[PDB]
């Protein structure tokens, strides 16, 4: 019959070096073949390994993509598994996003900066 | 074991006044001999338990107060929670069955409600808690005159038992009923138990029989007690506002408009659904699968009550009986007793202390500042001066100076006794002469004040002497003492050369001359010059009072320049105008056409010009205060503090609006009758009770906008969000949590505020002005924008915004959320940090500061702010939030400090 994937994350927020694990759960018959794609500019497009950090595992009815060495500049953006058998073909949509390059610094700054604001105004009223 | 109980509840005490032709044989010290008379104790801490134990004990109870069980019983009544718990119940009932884990939400609201029941129950029983510790401390302090072994000492009232015996006088109560055996005049009073509110003799031959619950009104005595506790007679028989007007209809309209706006979101909810569903976006599906549509009506109903939750505060007058409660018990540490709990509140808007001047503004501690003993008023301190010394030490036989305390470092002595008589003894021993030596001197006849022009005299060896005023006795007196010395016979030459010419020309006048005089037609052995000390606080005082609206206005009995020396410098009479005293016989000559007292002429004349009324009466005092209350001039008038400790201080503190007692020396009629005991008599404690009837009536607004700013805001994120997507942000059991941080938790938190000295600058309130005041307004309104903005922003584009997917909208079953979590989360710290922005009213800015006299308030917002941080890590699946992580964090705690920002840059703008 037509594949029909199970199990899956609807999003993935990681951080910097740490390893992203996406995975797909189909069902049906027979077994389907696991193929990982990503998304560019409206168009699937296929893995290529030259970062060397992509990992793919597949067995009868289960598949783990695991990206290691998480940067941002690339490795963000949109995944997609392809659970395909003689019958058809499947697909759901894993989201990934990093949140680095600082990481959370901003708004401690803006915490300090906002109390230096109010001890200020409380100084220049009392005198 | 073994008394005379013959009778054994009604053992004398039936009836007046056929009981004393037979009186167990008519016999009373028999009957006291058979029950024990003058004078002796008892040896045996352990026989008053015995009589304890054998009729009887005197403490009296109230079934009292409610067990706590009885208020979780009274709390889960409210008909909105038990239409919660009844549709949590149908909640999860279409849960199982239906064609996982969609079975905790039901067990939340169940659990939850449980809890909120049980905290609003604690919080109702430690407010009978401090009530309680009120009563117990009131229930002290009455004490009596007992004859233990001649050194006579006072006990409280409720470890008095039967056999002793009672020295009663003039003032005071009677604690145990009994039989009368030496003396005296003794009216009493019996307006507690018969109506005939008049005066009845008492004495061996009518009516030895006295009554528990009523008063003394004059003479004295001496009793042996008959009976105490419940076996007494009035136990017997005992077994067979202002403000809160206006909270209860502000509640009303505010419980109306929530009732309605609840139903709005009800009626949109359940037709936007429908017409979403089936007849747009439709195709019809109208089938048997039923129970997930009623079970979505469920989610729309339980939606519908969560917002009615919110929308009616579920006490709102309750603020004001917690914070008068926590309000009490820390005046009491301020010298100020409140023994009726609307006093509190009333004053408040005063606008005249009637006070009085002796003992309540003076220090009433005198001495003896000038004398004319050597011709003349020669500056601050001879056998006819060793006559003097017998006219100065023999006045008495209870002059009572018991000169070594309190601490034997500063030379400052107290006294026991009518204070002016130690005080010329006090400085006739600063000439360096043994009184004592001479009082043994054994004492004929040493008449007391009762005279008939009422001085106090003696009769001793056949030197008759004379204590006495000089308008009273000088008039009398005959000649003078020539400079140690000699005699020189009166004329008007003394009366306008040395009464006038050298008498009135005392220090600003005062005080209260008297002679000392020789009898045998008299002889001038000296006179005075007596002062007693305005309090060093006083000064300060009166003009911090009198800034604040409220006009003082001395009375006493005491003639005449006196009361006008201690107004001009204590600073009542300002000397520049106005205004005019008194004599003490004109105000009954202002007006009486034909008798009279017309309330026209009294109401409009001489109205705010009798700051001294000197030599009154109680029905003088009784005259002018029922003359102020009254429909008078500028319709916003009064609310009067009137003071007094009189026998005849009935009426007059009755009418007036909040009374006053002192409680030194202060009768207990006078007690009784009041409203609030003052324990050191000084006039700072009644600026302190103004000071705390200011702060009861601004932490009232003050718990108020906070309260306000919490319902706007919630109900407006729950109709709005349910218009725009199908659901309030705000899930069932995190709407109970901002229940219980706004409407229990919060008036127990800002309603405790220990009072400034910055709620004296303003002129007091009238009682008809409105509860929510423009800067009231002007906060409320300003914080709900701030709040609507930052709660919209990040519940429609907090998506696009950091991260990450959008909650809305979602199925029934159901994953928590994220995004949501960061709505609430900023909605509930926004809140805790606008809990310290409401603490200002009338003004901004210094939040924090100082948010360190409380414990309370300091307690419960960070205990708050640590057991959201425990809520939203943990717990997530059943209070409908989810692991939550910084950043997230702290982007929302940077817009609760932004809350804290803005609501001070509402500070400037004005109108
Ligand atoms: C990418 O190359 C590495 C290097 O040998 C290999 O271990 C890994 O399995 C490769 N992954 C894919 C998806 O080709």
């Amino acid at each position: 019959a037509a594949p029909d994937i199970t199990g899956h994350k609807r999003s993935e927020n990681k951080n910097e070096g740490q390893d992203a694990t996406m995975y797909c759960k189909s069902v049906g018959y027979p077994h389907p073949d696991w193929i990982w794609r990503k998304k560019e500019n409206g168009m699937p497009m296929d893995i290529v390994n030259t970062s060397g950090r992509f990992f793919i595992i597949n067995k009868e009815n289960y598949t783990e993509l695991n990206i290691v060495n998480l940067q941002i500049t690339e490795d963000p953006g949109e995944y997609e598994c392809n659970a395909t058998n003689a019958i058809g073909s499947a697909s759901v949509v894993t989201v990934l996003r990093v949140r680095s390059h600082l990481a959370p610094l901003w708004p401690f700054l803006g915490i300090l900066a906002e109390i230096i604001i109010l001890v200020v105004i409380i100084v220049v009223y009392e005198k | 074991g073994d008394m005379a109980n013959n009778s054994v509840a009604y053992s004398g005490v039936k009836n007046s006044l056929k009981e004393a032709n037979h009186d167990g044989d008519f016999g009373i010290t028999l009957a006291e001999l058979r029950a024990l008379p003058n004078e002796g104790l008892s040896g045996n801490p352990a026989d008053l338990e015995r009589r304890e134990a054998v009729f009887g004990k005197n403490f009296i109870p109230p079934k009292k107060p409610k067990t706590f069980l009885q208020l979780v019983w009274e709390a889960l009544q409210d008909v909105t929670l038990i239409i919660l718990e009844i549709a949590a119940i149908v909640s999860l009932g279409l849960s199982f069955y239906q064609p996982e884990t969609g079975w905790i939400e039901g067990a939340a609201i169940l659990l939850s409600v449980v809890c909120v029941v049980l905290v609003t129950a604690f919080n109702d029983w430690s407010k009978e808690k401090q009530f309680r510790g009120l009563q117990s401390r009131i229930e002290q302090e009455q004490k009596f005159t007992v004859i233990r072994g001649g050194q006579v000492i006072q006990i409280p009232v409720a470890d008095i038992t039967v056999g002793d015996i009672a020295q009663v006088k003039y003032g005071d109560l009677l604690p145990a009923d009994g039989i009368l055996i030496q003396g005296n005049d003794l009216k009493i009073d019996e307006s507690s138990l018969t109506g005939e509110s008049d005066h009845v003799k008492k004495s061996l031959d009518k009516d030895p029989l006295l009554l528990s619950g009523t008063h003394v009104m004059e003479g004295s005595g001496r009793m042996v007690v008959t009976a105490v506790g419940v076996n007494s007679q009035t136990g017997i028989i005992f077994t067979l506002s202002v403000l809160q007007g206006k909270l209860t209809k502000l509640a009303v309209q505010i419980g109306k408009a929530g009732l309605l706006m609840s139903a709005i979101t009800v009626i949109i909810l359940v037709l936007y659904f429908v017409i979403d569903t089936f007849w747009v976006q439709k195709r019809p599906w109208l089938a048997e699968c039923t129970p997930i549509y009623i079970q979505y009506f469920v989610k729309f109903f339980i939606i519908g009550v969560t917002v009615l939750v919110v929308a009616v505060p579920e006490g709102l007058p309750l603020a004001v009986t917690i914070s008068l409660a926590y309000s009490v018990k820390k005046m009491m540490k301020d010298n100020n007793l409140v023994r009726h709990l609307d006093a509190c509140e009333t004053m408040g808007n005063a606008t005249a202390i009637c006070s009085d001047k002796t003992g309540t503004l003076t220090m009433n501690r005198m001495t003896v500042v000038q004398a004319y003993i050597n011709e003349k008023h020669y500056k601050k301190v001879p056998p006819n001066i060793l006559s003097y010394l017998v006219t100065g030490i023999s006045v008495n036989c209870a002059y009572t100076s018991k000169i070594l305390p309190p601490e034997k470092e500063g030379g400052l002595p107290r006294h026991v006794g009518n204070k002016t008589e130690c005080a010329l003894l006090g400085l006739l021993l600063d000439l360096k002469r043994d009184y004592q030596d001479v009082r043994n001197e054994i004492p004929y006849k040493v008449y007391t004040f009762n005279s008939v022009r009422k001085s106090m005299s003696t009769v001793l060896k056949y030197r008759i002497f004379s204590k006495g005023a000089s308008e009273i006795i000088l008039k009398k007196c005959f000649k003078i003492l020539s400079a140690n010395g000699e005699a020189k016979v009166f004329r008007p030459r003394d009366r306008d050369d040395i009464v006038k010419t050298v008498i009135e020309p005392m220090a600003s006048e005062g005080l209260r001359t008297i002679c000392l005089a020789f009898r045998d037609g008299l002889t001038c052995i000296a006179v005075v010059g007596i002062e007693d000390p305005v309090r060093p606080e006083v000064p300060d005082a009166i003009k911090k009072c009198q800034r604040a609206g409220i006009t003082v206005r001395m009375v006493t009995g005491d003639n005449i320049n006196t009361a006008r020396a201690i107004a001009t410098k204590c600073g009542i009479l300002h000397p520049g105008e106005d205004f005019l005293c008194l004599e003490g016989k004109d105000f009954n000559r202002r007006i009486r056409n034909e008798k009279g007292e017309i309330e026209q002429e009294r109401i409009d004349k001489i109205w705010p010009k009798l700051r001294v009324l000197a030599r009154s009466s109680p029905t003088d005092k009784h005259t002018l205060v029922k003359g102020i209350i009254d429909s008078t001039v500028s319709d916003q008038r009064q609310v009067v503090a009137v003071t007094g400790d009189g026998t005849n201080d009935g009426p007059a503190l009755k009418k007036a609006d909040v009374g006053f007692a002192m409680g030194i020396a202060g009768t207990d009629v006078a007690k009784e009758a009041s409203d609030i005991i003052l324990t050191d008599d000084n006039f700072t404690s009644i600026v302190k009770a103004v000071m705390w009837g200011r702060n009861v009536y601004d932490s009232i607004s003050k718990f108020l906008q906070f309260q306000l700013t919490v319902n706007v805001v919630a109900v407006i994120v729950a109709f709005t969000g349910a218009c725009i997507t199908q659901d309030s942000p705000l899930k069932a059991v995190q709407m109970l949590w901002v229940n219980l941080i706004m409407d229990t938790l919060a008036s127990l938190a800002l309603a405790t505020e220990p009072p400034t000295e910055s709620l004296l600058l303003r002129k007091p309130y009238g009682r008809n002005k409105p509860l929510i005041s423009r800067t009231m307004m002007k906060n409320i309104l300003g914080h709900a924008f701030y709040q609507l903005v930052v709660v919209f922003t990040l519940l429609f584009a907090g998506e696009k915004f950091f991260d990450i997917d959008s909650g809305r909208n979602a199925p029934l079953h159901a994953p928590p959320s994220e995004h949501y979590t960061i709505v609430f989360n900023t909605f509930v710290l926004m809140q805790l940090f606008n809990e310290i922005n409401a603490r200002k009213i009338h003004g901004e800015r210094n939040v924090f500061e100082g948010i360190f006299n409380n414990a309370i308030f300091c307690t419960i917002v960070l205990g708050t702010f640590v057991v959201q941080i425990i809520i939203v890590q943990f717990g997530g699946k059943p209070f409908s939030c989810s692991e939550l992580s910084i950043e997230q964090w702290l982007w929302s705690i940077f817009l609760g400090m932004g809350t804290l920002l803005w609501g001070q840059l509402i500070s400037t703008i004005p109108t």
